[PDB]
DNA sequence: ACCGCTGCAAGGAATAGGATACTTGCGGGCTAATGGCGGCGAATACCC
């Protein structure tokens, strides 16, 4: 038995109550289940309704459909993106005649009026197999569309009807349709040829949409016309509507003149409700429609204006509330609400008691002490409804913990008397239903408290007789502690005005004279000094702001990079890579577990990719293109050839959201071959680390996915033969080359979403390859951007416009000091959106709250920096708002304008600009760069335009960007060939495995040869092959007189060089192997047999502790004020030389 | 002197108020004669006669449409601001203009 | 009576917090015009 009857009636209400979060949704899934015949809810606004489509399919199995409603503002100048015009119509042609289903349908859509019917049951015609109709009924509706019997038919406006085949030519397409009906159903959809009458194609629905909801032909347009003459006053003008229209094209938001486009009243969607439809109502119309119907008014109104595009009154577009109201009574109705009504027939009051304070915190022992002292409490059933389905394992451990066994059902009916159950869905909040005690519990129902933590407020507790008591009888030149600033001298009361009050205050002199007026009202924050040093206080400067500490005088070029750069360029250059060995059928497996098929332009992508990774030479493929395109199952195909190759496929992202993204992406698709494949970066354990790297040598993991966790000097790759680097715009130079420099001949291939100017130059100049991809499979949109003035009804139409579709805005500031200003000042500027704070310095925990509550639609807009260019999901986010684009790389431009889009609707981007003539003039180059190029496929172009703004950095340094008067390209490739031949004249080492034997002797100092002393740098290349090759001090002597032969003096830096040397030599005499010395002191770290005299270390120890301490067996801590590069030096010199007389 | 509303009080209200001698700015000063010394080098600042701010009533004098027809036209012209002016169509009219 | 079980002491272990040093971007501070006439295209509006 059921608890409650229906309203079954002409216009009967049905009030029922008691009703708690989301046990609406399981109301109205057993209202459907129990009427035979439609449900339509009515929805308080696009955001519940949205949440409520997908609440519904959690409790029952019916269809359930949205109405599309046209996306816009009213009165907009946009066009409702015809594609969801397309969907519009088509649930509109079918809402005539829908027995079972669930439509909901918001107030927005519910107060639109719609089409005439006239159209759509005329020239559109959609039509499914499984639609039992006759022959002559299809005959008399050709005919009330007005169409013509041929019975070999070839023109627009011709049907055929002879024996039970019925055959139509429509105005839509140029084709005939064979139609074959039987039983008082159709039987065929045979799309047969103009004049040779045989079938094309077998169809079971034909979808004849029409491209617009209105008429767009001739005998329509001079209607318009006839309308707007009629109704207003056309002006010569060229882009005046009704000119625009006269001319056959259209403007953005023509569809808001509407009914111009029928001359007919315009039903107000009630006539396409089914005989007997049940109207289900949420939270109330009463309130909703009003605001509304005052908000549509007042942009009525305030669009009144502006001959260049009239608006027609709201009345015909719109129904007005007391016009509801009374179609409100033309259906049987339910409104459900949350309280308690007392007594009525009609009315009842159904047990859905919200749910107890169940929570989590660490901050108990037991966190769980809620649920366990709840569940064995509770008679009931009790179920556990995950949203996801591996978050559901996040919960399968954690009621083990309290021991506690979930049962996978799929229906609420399943309940039994007692028992625990997880349900996979949708919902957002809990209930006990105590009518059969039953208890529904959402994952959310256990995180309550999104709770910050305060401080300060310290001499506050400070009630001590110092404060004085507020004597008020206190004598001038008394030195005062007011607890905000600390101790001035008191100067007497003085009255001040203060805009319209007067007043009298403390006057209080701190340091720089700097009065303090206190009120006399406050006069608790001021207490008597405690110290007793009167005549001998200090003085608090006012305000603490220290800011001018950001003057000067830093210096760099430490550590030299060209060098090294062109050692590496010219080992990679010498050996050569490696030919891969593909296998088609093996590969042609793997094809197969790509459920998608390749756009041409992606396939030969992936054939460039294969047909240089078989090859002799080295692979440096750059992959670029737009985000979204498709890239990743490139390297999909990539690291299979690789991997079955055996040749340990290594992955680098720069974050560690993308690992995660992408371990998932490579386990996923690697399903059925055998190879291991893994991720580690900061959130894995050292544990699992020092397993995880050291199998790397071992090597049955194949597939190592990280951070710049891999280029950390410690993980070895046992045959590496794969590089695949993701999101390029990252990793500098030293950091990119940091892994060829393990391996000289590896293949390199680099995604990217638009490359860096250096790496796009120095692709573009034949030193690597390029391959660009554009062509998405999914036809995506180009979201709209426009660059506009920071404007406060700008930003707050933008900001309705996104809430009344009912998504999420990003509103970005990237300035972490101000943005709990900033998100108070948008928040009275728009009253009605919800606003929280989100940004990378938070402590960890509340922004991942945020970011979640934010992925549950708990709130609309998000404050944020830039945290969210790491690329997260959600794609109800829809908008961007860059507050000042002024400050901000094009490359991330691009990429924030990546992050709206995602979906079927049509996002929008709103670049906030300052004033023109105030900005940088790169700034303006970069605008009018962003605002020319709005496609897609034009992501890279838009690098092209980062380069030759910025400068393509120097070939052979640091610094992507610059014009920086670098080495020329023609002469670089002669230097690079000229280390090249005298790389390979004689088989020298690379000087990478050079710095590998070398023992660690950093020493913070700069310790390079500089470029005046030796310009050539193959020149200055074999002299650090010289010098570290070198193994005698005579020979480091000689190559430093033959450096002072050379070039005159020896500088400072290289001096440096040779006796760092000369530290190494006995270093690696004695097995000093891990040497770190800085300013404050420094780590001795010797080998396992080591020349240390132990007791007499430990009498080095023993006689300064604070100079010497063991810290580990051979780690020695010594802790020494070098304040001079010289004496440290000397002080490391003569140290070692004091352990070469103790060496044993 | 800064005035700082406590924000928990209703609107107008003192939370504390702050005051320091800030500077800004180095004006010249005229010498004992009228001479302000710039860069070493001694400038005078002459004195500008300009056309008086407020309004005026103005004709061309037929130069304009040559049917010896006289154009009446007035200014208010701001010491600081847009300015306004209205003036005649040979066809008997008043056209009004700004900026 | 004596293991069997529990509650508390400890000790190590793991993890937040707050340092440091590295990358991208880019700007901010900072040294290093409303006193005029004429021609012509645009842009008319204007009568046909
Ligand atoms: N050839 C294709 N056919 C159909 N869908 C594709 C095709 N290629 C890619 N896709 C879709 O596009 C997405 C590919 O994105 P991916 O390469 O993983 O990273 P990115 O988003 O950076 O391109 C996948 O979700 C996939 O469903």
């Amino acid at each position: 038995q059921y608890r409650y009857t229906l309203p079954v009636k002409a216009g009967e209400q049905r009030l029922l109550g008691e009703l708690t979060g989301a046990a609406c949704a399981t109301l109205v899934a057993e209202i459907a289940e129990r009427h035979a015949g439609p449900v339509v809810l009515i929805a308080p606004d696009m955001q519940n309704a949205l949440r409520l489509h997908d609440e519904i399919s959690q409790f029952t199995d019916q269809m359930v459909m949205n109405l599309a409603d046209w996306e816009t503002l009213p009165y907009d100048s946009f066009s409702p993106h015809q594609d969801i015009i397309s969907s519009r119509l088509s649930t509109l042609y079918q809402l005539p005649t829908m027995q079972r289903g669930v439509l909901i349908v918001p107030v927005n859509t519910l107060m639109q009026r719609v089409c005439p019917h006239s159209f759509l049951h005329g020239h559109a015609l959609v039509m499914k197999k499984g639609q039992r109709l006759s022959r002559d009924a299809l005959r008399t509706q050709l005919d009330s569309a007005g169409y013509r019997h041929v019975d070999q038919v070839m023109e627009h406006g011709e049907y055929a009807t002879r024996g039970a085949l019925l055959d139509l030519f429509p105005m839509g397409s140029e084709l005939p349709y064979r139609l074959d009906f039987f039983d008082d159903e159709i039987d065929s959809l045979r799309v047969f040829d103009v004049d040779s009458q045989r079938t094309l194609e077998e169809v079971e629905a034909i979808n004849l949409l029409p491209a617009h909801e209105f008429p767009t032909d001739k005998a329509a347009i001079e209607l318009f016309r006839s309308q707007w003459r009629d109704t207003f006053e056309v002006k010569r003008d060229p882009e005046h509507i009704y000119q625009q229209v006269s001319k056959g094209t259209l403007p953005a938001g023509i569809e808001y003149w509407q009914p111009l486009f029928f001359s007919e009243p315009l039903p107000p969607l009630f006539s396409y409700f089914p005989a007997n439809t049940l109207l289900v109502n949420t939270g109330d119309l009463e309130t909703s429609a009003e605001r509304f119907q005052a908000d549509t008014l007042a942009r009525f109104e305030n669009r009144g204006v502006d001959p260049m595009r009239p608006l027609l009154p709201p009345q015909s577009l719109w129904l007005r509330v007391d016009e509801l109201f009374s179609e409100l009574k033309n259906w049987p109705r339910v409104q459900l609400k949350t309280e308690h009504l007392p007594t009525k027939a009609a009315n009842a009051n159904l047990g859905f008691q919200k749910l107890p304070d169940l929570a989590v915190q660490a901050q108990q022992k037991a966190p769980l002490d809620a649920l366990r002292k709840f569940l064995e409490t509770f008679d009931g059933p009790v179920v556990f409804s995950v949203e996801s389905e591996g978050r559901r394992e996040a919960l399968g451990e954690l009621l083990a913990r309290i021991k506690i066994a979930p049962q996978r059902i799929m229906r609420l009916d399943e309940a039994s008397d007692r028992g625990r159950y997880l349900m996979i869905g949708a919902a957002e909040h809990g209930f006990v239903d105590t009518v059969r005690n039953l208890a529904l519990i959402c994952e959310s129902d256990l995180l309550g408290e999104r709770v910050a933590r305060r401080r300060q407020d310290s001499r506050r507790t400070i009630n001590p007789d110092t404060l004085i008591r507020n004597l008020a009888e206190l004598h001038i030149g008394q030195p005062v502690v007011h607890l905000e600033h600390g101790v001035g001298r008191y100067a007497g009361m003085t009255t001040l005005e203060a805009g319209g009050i007067t007043g009298e205050y403390l006057m209080l002199t701190y340091a720089n004279d700097a009065k303090l007026y206190v009120p006399v009202s406050s006069l608790h924050l001021i207490s008597r000094y405690a110290g007793g040093a009167e005549e001998n206080a200090p003085l608090h400067k006012l305000g603490g702001d220290a800011w001018s500490r950001a003057r000067q005088k830093a210096a760099e070029k430490v550590r030299d990079v060209a060098a090294e750069l062109l050692d590496i360029y010219a080992q990679r250059a010498a050996k050569e890579g490696f030919a891969f060995k593909h296998d088609r059928e093996q590969y042609q497996l793997f094809c197969d577990s790509f459920p998608f098929e390749t756009t041409p332009d992606q396939a030969q992508a992936i054939n460039a990719v294969l047909s240089d990774m078989c090859q002799p030479l080295a692979m440096d493929r750059l992959v670029c293109g737009d985000v979204g395109f498709g890239k990743t199952e490139v390297a999909m195909r990539a690291a299979f050839l690789a991997v079955d190759n055996h040749k340990q496929v290594a992955v680098l992202v720069p974050t560690t959201l993308l690992a995660q993204q992408h371990y998932d992406n490579f386990r996923d698709r690697f399903a059925n071959w055998p190879v291991r494949i893994e991720m580690i970066s900061r959130f894995r354990s050292a544990k699992e680390q020092t397993q995880i790297l050291a199998e790397v040598a071992e090597g049955k993991i194949d597939i190592l996915i990280g951070t710049h966790k891999l280029l950390q000097s410690d993980v070895k790759f046992k045959d590496l033969g794969l590089l695949i680097v993701d999101e390029e715009h990252r990793f500098g130079v030293r950091h990119k080359e940091r892994i060829k420099a393990m391996r000289a001949n590896v293949d390199i291939l680099t995604l990217t979403a638009t490359p860096i100017p250096r790496t796009l130059n120095m692709a573009m100049s034949g030193m690597r390859d390029l391959s660009i991809i554009a062509t998405p499979p999914a036809r995506r949109l180009a979201v709209k951007t426009f660059v506009r003035e920071y404007d406060s009804m700008v930003v707050r139409e933008a900001i309705l416009r996104e809430i009344l579709r009912g998504g999420q805005v990003y509103y970005l500031y990237n300035d972490v000091e101000n943005i709990q200003k900033a998100a108070e000042r948008l928040a009275e500027l728009v009253p009605e959106a919800r606003i929280a704070i989100g940004h990378g310095q938070m402590r960890e925990r509340e922004l991942e709250r945020v970011m979640n509550d934010f992925h549950h639609q708990r709130f609309n807009v998000l404050v944020c920096t830039t945290i969210i260019e790491t690329g997260i999901d959600i794609p109800t986010a829809n908008t961007i708002i860059i507050e000042r684009a002024d400050h901000f790389g094009l490359a991330q431009l691009h990429q924030l304008r990546g992050r709206v889009g995602r979906s079927h609707h049509q996002a929008y981007a709103w670049l906030l600009t300052p004033h023109p003539k105030a900005m940088t003039t790169d700034a303006q180059k970069r605008l009018e760069a962003i605002a020319s190029l709005e496609d897609l496929g034009a992501g890279f172009a838009l690098a092209t335009h980062d380069l030759e703004i910025r400068g393509a950095g120097e070939l052979l340094g640091e610094e992507q960007s610059g014009s920086m008067e670098t080495i020329g390209f023609s002469l670089y490739m002669e230097l690079l060939e000229n280390a090249v031949d005298a790389l390979k004249a004689g088989r020298e080492p690379s000087l990478e495995d050079l710095t590998s034997q070398q023992t660690e002797v950093e020493l913070r100092m700069p310790s390079l040869l500089p470029d005046d002393f030796i310009p050539d740098v193959n020149t200055r290349l074999s002299f650090y092959k010289r010098i570290a090759s070198a193994k005698t001090e005579n020979e480091l002597e000689e190559i430093k007189v033959e450096l002072i032969d050379r070039f005159g003096l020896l500088p400072d830096p290289a001096r440096t060089l040779l006796d760092i040397a000369r530290l190494r030599q006995q270093a690696q005499k004695l097995g000093i192997r891990k040497l770190e010395g800085n300013e404050k002191g420094g780590v001795i770290e010797f080998a396992e047999k080591n020349h240390v005299n132990p007791a007499w270390l430990i009498g080095l120890l023993q006689k300064q502790p604070q100079h010497y301490r063991l810290d580990g067996p051979t780690r020695l801590k010594f802790i020494q004020d070098l304040s001079e590069r010289k004496t440290r030096i000397e002080w490391v010199r003569q140290f070692m030389r004091e352990l070469e007389e103790n060496a044993i | 002197r800064l005035v700082i509303y406590e924000r928990e009080a209703p609107e107008g209200t003192v939370k504390d108020i702050k005051e320091q001698e800030v500077y800004m700015g180095e004006i010249p000063l005229m010498t004992d004669n009228g001479t302000f010394v710039i860069n070493g080098t001694e400038r005078v600042i002459v004195s500008q006669l300009h056309r008086s701010p407020g309004v005026f009533f103005d004709s061309d004098k037929g130069k304009t449409h040559s049917s010896g027809k006289v154009l009446y036209n007035a200014r208010i012209i701001p010491y600081r601001g847009s300015w306004l002016d209205f003036e005649f169509d040979p066809k008997d009219n008043l056209f009004v203009r700004i900026d």
